[PDB]
RNA sequence: UUAUUGGAGGUAGAGCACUGUUUGGACGAGGGGCCGGUUACCGAAUUCAGACAAACUCCGAAUGCCAAUUAAUU
RNA sequence: CUGGGGCGGUCGCCUCCUAAAAGGUAACGGAGGCGCUCAAAGGUUCCCUCAGAAUGGUUGGAAAUCAUUCAUAGAGUGUAA
RNA sequence: UCUGGUGACUAUAGCAAGGAGGUCACACCUGUUCCCAUGCCGAACACAGAAGUUAAGCUCCUUAGCGUCGAUGGUAGUCGAACUUACGUUCCGCUAGAGUAGAACGUUGCCAGGC
């Protein structure tokens, strides 16, 4: 399980998160052991990919800019209309 | 033939605070207007019969905390 | 099986309530009085009678109306009355077993029972109109219920 | 459930109304009060 | 049918009808239930109408839930009087729905006789509806 | 089970309702006293600025005697008198704690009294 | 009128801690099937999950309001 | 007065919601009260702390009374909110 | 530095659990003769003493078990603007409640005694 990212610079609009959600791009958050917060992004197929292959419970190599770190996922918002992911929350796990 | 059988209020009291945070306040100012104690009178303030919170020297007005859950209105002196 | 660390910590009884009970009196002012007469006899405390807590439905009471009586017996002359009297009401009870194996709320409670039987055992109540059951509370200072009934199993038949 | 007025001997007027039970206090009530004219407490009575 | 056994107030306000479902979202009690997409009420006499005709093609053999209760009166006047002296006399009870709410959930038998039971449900029902499964991932 | 209270937590109480209108201000500071089942102490407070002023105390060198014990409040009023007299020997407010102005605390105040304050 | 600063107040939204309404499932106490008890069934309590409110609230905005500054425009 | 008028209802005062987080705010809009009472149910100084739930126990209407623990006003506060 | 008295602070201070301490304090503790007192009980209050005890209250160390506090990111709602009559859409500011990471088994003033 790898998943690649993309560091979000500061302050998007809420026009900037629709078309970040118009494409297969979701908003996520990385916090917890041995990081500072950081927001990034993330492809919606490849999350999919990977969730449906290490299980709801599992460790991700989350690559976020040079660093990679061993991840799990905390929770996420769904929309259950339209049937897509909207947020996800990543936690370090030392 | 129907009718109704609610149709009466009574007059509006005018509670609530009638002077502000900051504010410059003569001898006996009213501050606040209310049933019960919803605020409290704290340093230099009286409360009154029907609960009224006034002012007892003249000063500047200072609402804040009391305990977890209360408040109070206070006058200080120099201004 | 006592293994006390220090003398201090040594469960003793704290203290004995008898109460006298019911004494609902529509029209038993007399008998009222001739009960807390018996109550000030049986043991050497001012009796203080009670008074209703609350409005029972369908029942003569209201708020007020004394129906009731208690004492409070833990000095030392009062100790001395209880053992006694204990001591006396075991010849009198004619019971095997004497008291019933689980009385204690787990707190040490005795709560135990009377029916004017061996009341009135000194003086025979043949001027009584009615029977004066009671009710014997024994306050134990002690934590463990099994450890109290042990405690209380000591001059005592249960 | 009515109106009681208290009276002064010495002061000379009746200075002071009340009221009153009929019915729990048939009796004539009495109670001390200031007379200025006088200048101290003294004691009046219904009337 | 369904109604509460008592109320504080026999005359209330009519509900807000604009807005998004606030809550039960998501099939929690069976395995397949039946999300609603448009707004409207549902008036106790539809949800009787559209549980017997689910309950008698899956022939007992499942379980069902009524995800939806009308706890709110309406009120309507005698036949056509003027206008205002009080208001009426209560006429109904009804349930608000918005997009997103589950309404029936079944649980017991397979997907295709589940997908026929809710398909038969939804035609007596006053609003637009969408087939869904437990939710994953 | 009988469960006994303790007795210093319920001075407290009572102590802090005594407590809501009797404060010191520096020209009547307060006189605090606290009564222990051996020893009684005193202190001058301005509660404005939360300073103490003065304090004696039966524990104290001393005052070191046997008397039964009620003398010796006595003796730990008068010398707190002259402790308050050296600097502002005026009206102050008596602080009974919580405790029942009888017996020993009244026999504090009474001798705090008949030396030289105005309380 | 705006910037900055301080304050009073319970709407939208949310939530179920109280007062009411409600759907499933447990747990046990009771009546109760029987021959007193099994089981059923029935009602009450505590729990787990999930819902509703103009006259519910452990929470709680955006705005609007009251003020004060050798502030800036008018 | 009045969703024409009549018939029916209503007319002064208090509390709540409508009322859009200051105050104010209508309809024959939605709910209730008042036309008093108290000689202490007023003043002051001292004390004190509940309902309820749980387990026991003669009478036990299940609960009256008694004992222990928990128990934030759920008690109580003359009279509506 | 320890203990005590007395203040200030929204429980980050509380409740629960485990473990240790005493003649320097404090408390349990002895008794009811006296001051005083208990609708009865020296239980409580009050007074008189120091025999015992750290058992308890209390004080110190351990734990995040319940309670309390609590971001970031996202979402709801909404001032203003622009489309529109859709149980609406778009842009720009402000920005919850719930939940997650996490904090937390108090901080501090004055006085006395002991150090």
């Amino acid at each position: 399980a790898s998943l690649k990212s993309i560091i979000r610079q500061g302050k998007q609009t809420r026009s900037d998160l629709k078309q970040l959600r118009k494409s297969g791009k979701v908003p996520a958050v990385v916090y917890g052991y041995g990081t500072k917060n950081v927001s990034v992004k993330v492809d919606e197929v490849e999350f999919i990919k990977v969730i449906r292959e290490v299980g709801r419970n599992g460790v991700i190599e989350l690559g976020v800019g040079s660093k990679t770190i061993k991840v799990m996922v905390a929770d996420y918002q769904f929309d259950p209309l339209k049937n897509q992911i909207t947020h996800i929350d990543f936690l370090a796990i030392n | 033939v129907s009718s109704t059988k609610n149709g009466r209020d009574s007059e509006s009291k005018r509670l609530g605070a009638k002077r502000a945070d900051g504010q410059f306040v003569t001898g006996g100012s009213i501050l606040y207007r209310q049933r019960g104690t919803k605020i409290y009178p704290g340093e230099n303030v009286g409360r009154g019969g029907d609960d009224t919170l006034f002012a007892k020297i003249d000063g500047v007005v200072k609402f804040e905390r009391k305990g977890r859950d209360k408040k109070q209105v206070s006058v200080y002196a120099v201004a | 099986k006592f293994n006390y660390s220090s003398v201090m910590e040594v469960p003793k009884i704290d203290k004995i309530v008898v109460n006298m009970g019911v004494g609902d009196a529509v029209q038993n002012s007399k008998v009222l009085d001739n009960a807390v007469e018996e109550l000030e006899l049986i043991t050497g405390q001012k009796p203080l009678v009670t008074k209703a807590k609350k409005s029972i439905a369908t029942f003569r009471l209201r708020e007020g109306m004394p129906i009731g009586a208690k004492v409070t017996l833990r000095g030392e002359r009062m100790y001395e009355f209880l053992d006694k009297l204990i001591s006396v009401s075991l010849p009198r009870v004619r019971d095997f077993q004497g008291v019933s194996k689980k009385a204690f709320d787990g707190r040490g409670n005795y709560t135990l029972g009377v029916k004017e039987q061996l009341i009135f055992p000194e003086i025979d109540y043949d001027k009584v109109s009615k029977v004066r059951g009671m009710d014997i509370v024994i306050v134990t200072t002690a934590n463990t219920d099994e450890e109290a009934r042990e405690l209380l199993a000591n001059f005592g038949m249960p | 459930r009515v109106n009681v007025t208290l009276a002064c001997t010495e002061c000379g007027d009746r200075n002071y109304i009340t009221t009153k039970n009929k019915r729990n206090n048939p009796e004539r009530i009495e109670m001390k009060k200031y007379c200025p004219r006088l200048n101290k407490y003294t004691l009046h009575r219904e009337t | 049918m369904l109604l509460p056994k008592r109320v504080k107030y026999r005359r209330q306000h009519r509900p807000k009808t604009t807005g998004r479902s606030k809550g039960g979202n998501y099939v929690t009690f069976g395995e397949f239930g039946l999300q609603a997409t448009t707004t409207s009420w549902i008036t106790s006499r539809q949800i009787e109408s559209a549980r017997i005709a689910m309950t008698r093609y899956m022939k007992r053999g499942g379980k069902v839930w009524i995800k939806i209760f009308p706890h709110t009166p309406y009120t309507k006047k005698p036949l056509e009087v003027r206008m205002g002296a009080g208001k009426g006399a209560v006429e109904g009870w009804i349930a608000v729905v918005k997009p997103g709410r589950i309404l029936f959930e079944v649980a017991g038998v397979s997907e295709e006789v589940a997908r026929e039971a809710l398909r038969l449900a939804s035609h007596k029902l006053p609003v637009k509806t969408k087939f869904v499964k437990r939710e994953e991932l | 089970m009988i469960s006994k209270i303790d007795k210093n937590k319920v001075r407290l109480k009572r102590h802090a309702r005594v407590r809501t209108n009797l404060s010191g201000t520096a020209e009547k500071p307060r006189l605090n006293v606290y009564r222990s089942n051996k020893h009684i102490y005193a202190q001058i407070i301005d509660d404005n600025k939360g300073v103490t002023l003065a304090q004696a105390s039966s524990k104290d060198s001393d005052i070191a005697t046997t008397a039964t014990k009620v003398e010796l409040a006595t003796k730990v009023g008068e010398a707190i008198a002259k402790k308050a007299a050296d600097k502002g020997i005026k009206e102050i407010v008596f602080d009974r704690g919580g405790y029942l102005y009888h017996g020993r605390v009244k026999a504090l105040a009474e001798a705090a009294r008949e030396s030289g304050l105005e309380f």
